[PDB]
């Protein structure tokens, strides 16, 4: 459904928020087949596994050469750097306490920094993530006894203090 | 667009070494590209692939000219350099710097997410004059010449040799006085991927068995040109070698 917003339902994933964007993070072993969807990763690209996901924003693709072959290729507009698909315009962008993403406000594809919570781009530091600044959580955490929480530099819906994830139903329940 | 500018000496004396340089702009390290190479053409004759260097510093050379060829790259200066030893008058040719990139992703007949690698951008080339002083490979057969009237329709043919009925070929259009440009790739069915930039909708391709046809419809004056078909032999980015046909010269009557 186009761009990821606070209303997006991450299929088999969950919303995380940084200083400049929101994205879906996948569960357990799953990988992003699109910006909203997570599915099982395939280990070997073959004639049988074509079109299937083999990594975040990476799919097994048929190469129509002589002979035909198969490879795990990043989606259009991305390139494999450090065994992860990143936008072509972020290839040589070092953001520091953050990650490089495509600036949605610039009609020409451009790389900008989205920062860990507590940081924002710093014009004095080549627009890196080294300026202390507040980012108010925009997530609508409406599930049972859940609230927005900063965890490892990202905002995420998690159990309120005093509650834990029930091991049967995967809902937040009182510790006991 | 990716611009390729050839530079180097244009007059060489026999037995000397030729050193051509190519300066590329619009690509850095696999930003919609996998390599940069060289293709030459003796005046009025068939294209001949020479060498290729990948961005992983891998190299490929023409099997028959390997002992004479060296290719290097200096990414800091956006340059690749070809070196050809023991030059001979028959080596008189226009030398084209070429970029090998990947076709925009497409869905084929069976709905299979697909792409391919091809020589998608060509430099204008430089004419090097040398003063006086291959088994079990595909063979591409093209008729030497063709002719058509203005507004007519025509099918140029490119036939594969036996045992190569699954191979896809690329068509290249070389308007006179200008260098080749990619037109379309065609295999056993219809168009493979999409047509090159600047290629008008009046062009289409259809293949069956060993035949690979390029059809030009509503033939205008600017279709008068040499039409070359080539075939890449290699699995993936890989490129063992490249075959070319003799080329067809299309004359537009009227
Ligand atoms: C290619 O063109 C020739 C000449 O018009 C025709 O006989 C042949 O059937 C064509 N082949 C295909 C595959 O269209």
């Amino acid at each position: 459904t186009g761009k990821v917003t606070v209303d997006t339902v991450c299929k088999r994933g969950f919303l995380i928020q940084m200083s400049g964007h929101l994205e879906c993070k996948c569960e357990n072993d799953l990988v992003l087949v699109n910006e909203e969807t997570c599915e099982e990763k395939v280990l070997k690209c073959d004639e049988k596994t074509v079109n299937k996901p083999c990594g975040d924003f990476s799919k097994c693709i048929k190469i129509d050469g002589n002979p035909v072959s198969y490879a795990c290729k990043c989606n259009l507009g991305y390139d494999m750097v450090n065994n992860v698909c990143i936008p072509n315009e972020c290839k040589q962008v070092t953001c520091g306490n953050g990650k490089c993403i495509l600036d949605t406000s610039n009609p020409v594809k451009t790389g900008v920094c989205s920062c860990n919570i507590g940081k924002v781009p710093n014009v004095q530091d080549q627009n890196k993530c080294s300026k202390d600044g507040e980012t108010k959580c925009s997530l609508k955490c409406l599930k049972e006894q859940e609230t927005c929480k900063a965890v490892d530099g990202i905002y995420k819906c998690d159990c309120k203090d005093g509650f834990i994830i029930d091991q049967e139903s995967s809902i937040c329940t009182g510790t006991k | 667009q990716i611009t390729l500018k050839e530079s180097g000496p244009t007059l060489v004396k026999p037995t000397q070494t030729l050193t051509l340089t190519c300066t590329f702009s619009g690509s850095s390290l696999s930003t919609s590209g996998v390599g940069v190479g060289w293709i030459r053409q003796p005046p009025g004759k068939a294209l001949e692939w020479l060498a290729l260097i990948y961005w992983n510093d891998d190299k490929r050379y023409s099997p028959s000219l390997k002992r004479r060829l060296t290719i290097t790259k200096d990414t800091s200066k956006n340059q690749v350099v070809l070196t050809m030893t023991n030059m001979d008058p028959v080596d008189t040719a226009t030398y084209y710097c070429v970029h090998r990139g990947s076709a925009p992703y497409y869905y084929d007949s069976s709905g299979y997410y697909s792409t391919f690698y091809y020589f998608d951008y060509w430099g204008q080339g430089t004419l090097v004059t040398v003063s006086s002083g291959g088994g079990s490979q595909p063979v591409l057969t093209q008729p030497p010449s063709a002719s058509a009237s203005l507004g007519a329709s025509l099918s140029l043919t490119c036939t594969l040799s036996s045992g190569y009925n699954n191979y896809k070929v690329d068509w290249y259009q070389q308007r006179p006085g200008k260098g080749p440009r990619f037109v379309m790739r065609v295999g056993t069915g219809g168009i493979v991927g999409s047509k090159g930039d600047g290629i008008p909708d009046r062009f289409s391709v259809l293949g069956s068995g060993l035949n690979r046809n390029l059809t030009i419809k509503n033939i205008q004056e600017d279709d008068e040109s040499d039409y070359h078909c080539g075939a890449d032999h290699g699995s993936g980015s890989n490129l063992d070698y490249v075959v070319f046909g003799g080329g067809t010269k299309l004359t537009v009557l009227g």
